[PDB]
RNA sequence: AAGAACCUUACCUGGUCUUGACAUCCACGGAAGUUUUCAGAGAUGAGAAUGUGCCUUCGGGAACCGUGAGACAGGUGCUGCAUGGCUGUCGUCAGCUCGUGUUGUGAAAUGUUGGGUUAAGUCCCGCAACGAGCGCAACCCUUAUCCUUUGUUGCCAGCGGUCCGGCCGGGAACUCAAAGGAGACUGCCAGUGAUAAACUGGAGGAAGGUGGGGAUGACGUCAAGUCAUCAUGGCCCUUACGACCAGGGCUACACACGUGCUACAAUGGCGCAUACAAAGAGAAGCGACCUCGCGAGAGCAAGCGGACCUCAUAAAGUGCGUCGUAGUCCGGAUUGGAGUCUGCAACUCGACUCCAUGAAGUCGGAAUCGCUAGUAAUCGUGGAUCAGAAUGCCACGGUGAAUAC
RNA sequence: AGGAGGUAAAAAUGUUCAAA
RNA sequence: CGCGGGGUGGAGCAGCCUGGUAGCUCGUCGGGCUCAUAACCCGAAGGUCGUCGGUUCAAAUCCGGCCCCCGCAACCA
């Protein structure tokens, strides 16, 4: 679908994940970073994507991963 | 439009040429079919400490006079009004209106 | 007729720090209607981020039972919104009696919440409100409680 | 309104382009843009000696500027002194050795930018407007051009709505290819704003 | 036109057998530029009701052909203010023409298997004038005759 | 809008800066530049190595940097009914004016009306009108026939050599390419017409009465449109309506409409084979050929900044075979899966590929649109915009009607 | 050209002020 | 107190009488013609049949109460 190699992320979000890994699942992120994929090693994380203005909380699952982050945090309120 | 917007423009060729334009290898031979290695990875994640801008697609290109955004013609880098407001002036050489 | 601005100017925020950060999409339960003294206690909804269940309930510790780790701490930043049943005798234009203390007491009146049916002379009247100054709270259930027909006005949960 | 511009559709006929030269895409635009620069510059530095029109050539990295004035005496300062001047401030904007040829024209009422200008130093002046106009015609029709008009709009005496005023003399056949119409425009501004400059001048064909 | 009086467009006759008349049959079908394919269309069905009739069909056609064309039409022409229907003489060229245009056009109805093949059956019923194209020049019939009381 | 992921971008939310993103002037410290680490979404913020060069009449030098102060700066803030320039439009409609003269107290009129004629206040004639001007026409470009010029990367008859490929000697006739010219003028005749313009037919002629097409758009109207391309008078904001950044939005979706694409099929789909264009474009671009992949593409890598190289076997069409009138081998939306390419990045929101999926639709109410010739129709090719992103726009040829009393 | 006879159903309305 | 009749889309009326399936006109809505509106033309939705209860398999319809509305009567006193 998209990007052959390297299932693509911002740097600033993968060390903020890193160092919440070896800090155990804790307080929410501040992730912006709605392009970046989710990698497997962020299962269980509750990071908040922003949302244009709002910058709603996701728990990751398993499936969860493939999809990048964008896909949880939806923009556009309707009715 | 706006002197803001068209040193905002030259800024972002500033950038342009002091990176990529001799450090778009990283994309290139690094993320490339020989090194699959976490080297590879290690260009696709270097590549956004980067600025941001620099990078050509962020180069939105506009008249060299008025500066208009769209209707901008690549080859005389100016917008449809200027060219033609030049063109009729007999400014830009050999540029009468054709008639085929 | 005087039946959206919340969710509007809820969006506008700083009304929760959860775990250490704010902005983060959350909403008022609808099963404790938290109260900015006594705190909060937070669970992570799929969609529509938080879900704010004040501090301490049932709802909230079934979810224990489910899903007990993705439950969340959080505070106030900055006591609008809430419930009162006022369960009294008859009413007699009681119902006045009601609205006539709210009337320029200020508060918002959303909570057309009554029920008068029972068996016998005691009428069951709900009222969800958005109060704003915690102090108003106290004035209106010293004003309301001194009704009488009415037997029990106060913050219903 | 919907008049095509005279100068345009003659280029072909009988007005040579004002920017004489020749590159491709690969460095065209810049020596468009640098061109306009130099004829910008000069527009400053020179508007004061009544230039009519800068011509430009791009010879072998060389470019050189031919300049129509009415008034060379004042445009050269003093023995090529700003003169040369002007060669270094352009090849400055060129970065490159620039032959400034200065050419005088004599007939100063004979040209429209000259004249154009003319008149919008005479609004610049606040004179009434149509005492300018009538004045810089009858100069022309007395000075041999078998034709000429001219049109000014705007405020002009700054009424509270703008208008739009024109004379004429002698044929002006816009349709006529082969005639020399000479147009040029020079916007005028005022206290009450910009208002428009336009002169037409027939003088031969083939 | 209003005015431009101008002279009609001569054409090019059949390759195939020698009727230019022919020819504007192919185009009278010919949907597009794909003359090519409308010329295939008319020899086959021109082949095939050789066959059934038996004849020829630089001529088997006409005998088929003059069933449908036209004698009297009625445009509608409005002499004196309001308006109703008036009978007039058909003009050869526009008899034929039109002729030929009515006959593709039940044709283009009544589709078969072939368009060729179902517009041979159409000139045979035309044969027969009993084809509906011939319908269509009998309902013009009886314009002319209901409206015969004008001129 | 000649192409909204970010950028664009002007809007929102949030985090930010104020003489500032952009400009000069003064002063202060200082090469400019270079590299690198942290935090942060980023902007920025905080440290650290490195660099410190031509006037040296040397505060020093141009530059550039950062700092301070203020003049200022910034505005896509309103105001097209304050404007210029620019544009549509009525409309390529043939009209619209002026001089002096004359008529009338005057507004004005006559000129321009009238008999003819014309695509035309085009033309002739008469006339208190006589002339002039903007416009019609024409001069320009394109296209159609011919001659001259020169002959590559073009073409290649006739000659010779052929691995019968203009492939090779070789050829300047030919296609063609551009340069220069010829030619068409109601010029010839017949007819009509007031011995006038002109109209009608023919001869010849590539071409015929403006041959085809384009270019060019009058005096003006609508206080039409645009103060957001620009420029500009006002007004308005100026520790914010300015300036930076991230994410978002401009792609929302019960609904309505304009303009299009694609179909509803049998003059058609599908399969194999097969013939015939013009127009263009191309350098941090076009990218052969060969290899890999079902493919989009990938690797490798000539040629080309171009009549040679590349995009690049055009499609309809043609032959053969099939499907045989069913929602059907029609239709291709939608949708899942798996991919490719672009680009920091493809979820919101790209394109394209593959497998599958396979809806509405069986020629559309009232109503209404274009079009008279290489047009309509149908078919594909290309270009600007462009990292990428056409069913749009623009451009090019292929095929090829009907009808107009 | 001197003259006669033939010749179109229905189709309403438009807020206030406003420029050398 | 009395007798008879009626309550149906937003309006007026059907259809009930004689059980199953509610139609007409305007009006509302969608499109068209028009410079624009109406008119006109095309197309469309819209009615728990006063309320409750009952009779029935089924009730707009049959039956009873209730609320409304109109009618005729209220005489000898």
């Amino acid at each position: 679908r998209s990007l052959k190699k390297g299932p693509f992320i911002d740097l600033h979000l993968l060390k903020k994940v890193e160092k919440a890994v070896e800090s155990g699942d804790k307080k929410p992120l501040r992730t912006w970073s709605r392009r970046s994929t989710i990698f497997p090693n962020m299962i269980g994380l509750t990071i908040a994507v922003h949302n244009g203005r709002q910058h709603v909380p996701v728990f990751v699952t398993d499936e969860m991963v493939g999809h990048k982050l964008g896909e949880f945090a939806p923009t556009r309120t309707y009715r | 439009a706006k002197q803001s917007m068209k040193a905002r423009e030259v800024k972002r060729v500033a950038l342009a040429d002091k990176y990529f334009a001799k450090r778009a290898e990283l994309k290139a031979i690094i993320s490339d079919v020989n090194a699959s290695d976490e080297d590879r990875w290690n260009a696709v994640l270097k590549l956004q400490t980067l600025p941001r801008d620099s990078s050509p697609s962020r180069q939105r290109n506009r008249c060299r006079q008025t500066g208009r955004p769209h209707g901008f013609l690549r080859k005389f880098g100016l917008s449809r009004i200027k060219v033609r407001e030049a063109a009729m002036r007999g400014e830009i050489p050999g540029l009468k209106k054709a008639s085929w | 007729q005087l039946q959206y601005t919340p969710q509007n100017r809820s969006k506008d925020n700083g009304r929760v720090v959860v775990e250490g950060v704010g902005n983060l999409m959350h909403h008022i339960a609808r099963c404790c209607q938290p109260i900015p003294g006594d705190e909060i206690v937070g669970f992570i909804t799929q969609g529509r981020g938080i879900s704010v269940h004040r501090a301490d309930c049932e709802q909230l510790a079934e979810l224990r039972s489910h899903a007990p780790e993705r439950i969340v701490d959080a505070v106030w930043g900055e006591g609008y919104s809430l419930v009162v049943r006022v369960v009294a005798n008859d009413r007699s234009g009681l119902l006045r009696d009601i609205t006539t203390i709210l009337a320029n007491e200020k508060v918002n009146v959303l909570g057309v919440a009554s029920r008068s049916d029972t068996k016998q002379q005691l009428a069951t009247i709900d009222m969800t409100i958005e109060i704003y100054n915690l102090q108003v709270l106290g004035r209106v259930l010293g004003k309301l409680n001194q009704v009488p027909d009415v037997i029990d006005a106060r913050r219903l949960h | 309104g919907q008049k095509v511009h005279p100068n345009g559709i003659r280029l072909g006929i009988v007005k040579p382009w004002n920017s004489t030269w020749f590159a491709n895409t690969k460095e065209f635009a810049d020596n468009l843009d640098s061109d306009f620069k130099v004829r910008q510059y000069l527009t400053k530095e020179l508007a004061k000696a009544s230039v009519s029109r800068i011509v430009i050539e791009r010879p072998a990295k060389s470019i050189r500027v031919t300049i129509h004035t009415a008034r060379p005496g004042i445009v050269i300062g003093k023995k090529g002194e700003d003169v040369e001047k002007l060669r270094k401030v352009v090849a400055d904007i060129a970065g490159v050795p620039a032959q400034i040829n200065i050419a005088e024209v004599r007939k100063p009422e004979l040209d429209a930018k000259l004249v154009a200008d003319s008149i919008t130093s005479q609004l610049e002046r606040r004179v009434m407007f149509r005492r300018a106009m009538k004045r810089a015609v009858q100069n022309a029709m007395r000075l041999g051009a078998k034709g000429i008009k001219v049109e000014v709009s705007g405020r002009l005496g700054g009424a509270e709505i703008a208008r739009t005023e024109w004379y004429r003399e002698g044929r002006v056949p816009l349709h006529t290819l082969r005639a020399d119409i000479d147009y040029n425009t020079s916007e005028a501004h005022t206290t009450y704003g910009v208002i428009g400059v336009k002169v037409w001048i027939f003088k031969g064909e083939i | 036109p209003r005015r431009r009086v101008i002279g009609q467009r001569k054409i090019l006759p059949d390759p195939k057998f020698g009727s230019e008349l022919l020819a504007k049959f192919v185009n009278i079908l010919m949907v597009d530029g794909k003359k090519s394919t409308a010329e295939s269309i008319v020899y086959s069905a021109l082949e095939t009701l050789a066959q059934r009739s038996g004849k020829s069909e630089l001529e088997a056609f006409e005998v088929a052909l003059e069933n449908v064309r036209p004698t009297v039409e009625v445009k509608s022409r409005r002499v004196g203010g309001s308006t109703y229907q008036v009978p007039v003489e058909v003009r050869p060229v526009r008899r034929n023409a039109l002729a030929m245009r009515w006959i593709v056009e039940a044709a283009r109805k009544r589709g078969d298997k072939s368009m060729a093949l179902r517009l041979a059956n159409e000139l045979s019923d035309a044969a027969e004038n009993k084809g509906t194209a011939v319908k269509k020049r009998e309902d013009v019939h009886r314009m002319a005759e209901a409206n015969k009381a004008f001129a």
